[PDB]
């Protein structure tokens, strides 16, 4: 578990709608 | 239908930006949660989200339609750590 929190920590932008 | 697409761009390291993270629905708002928590910059672009949810999977390096839109996301994002 916590993949996905390690990426989001590490990511530069999110998109959204 | 939500949707969140998470862009990893580090020079040295990607040759091109990558799509690590996607949602839709529930995913989507937790994605968004954890951007809030980790300060992570998040943009509301409806036309480029869908085609960008459509195109690149997780894990895939963006493609030549997307180059300059999500350069310009980088150029605002960026955290130049000063």
């Amino acid at each position: 578990s916590g993949s996905l929190a390690n990426n989001i920590k590490k990511s530069t932008v999110i998109v959204k709608n | 239908t939500h949707i969140a697409i998470c862009l990893y761009y580090k020079l040295g390291e990607t040759p091109l930006p990558l799509v690590i993270e996607t949602g839709k629905d529930a995913k989507a708002l937790q994605i968004i949660k954890l951007a809030e928590l980790y300060d992570i910059p998040v943009i509301e672009d409806i036309p480029l989200a869908r085609s960008l949810y459509k195109n690149i999977h997780k894990g895939q390096y963006i493609t030549e339609d997307f180059f300059e839109p999500v350069a310009q996301l980088i150029r605002i994002a960026i955290d130049l750590d000063y």
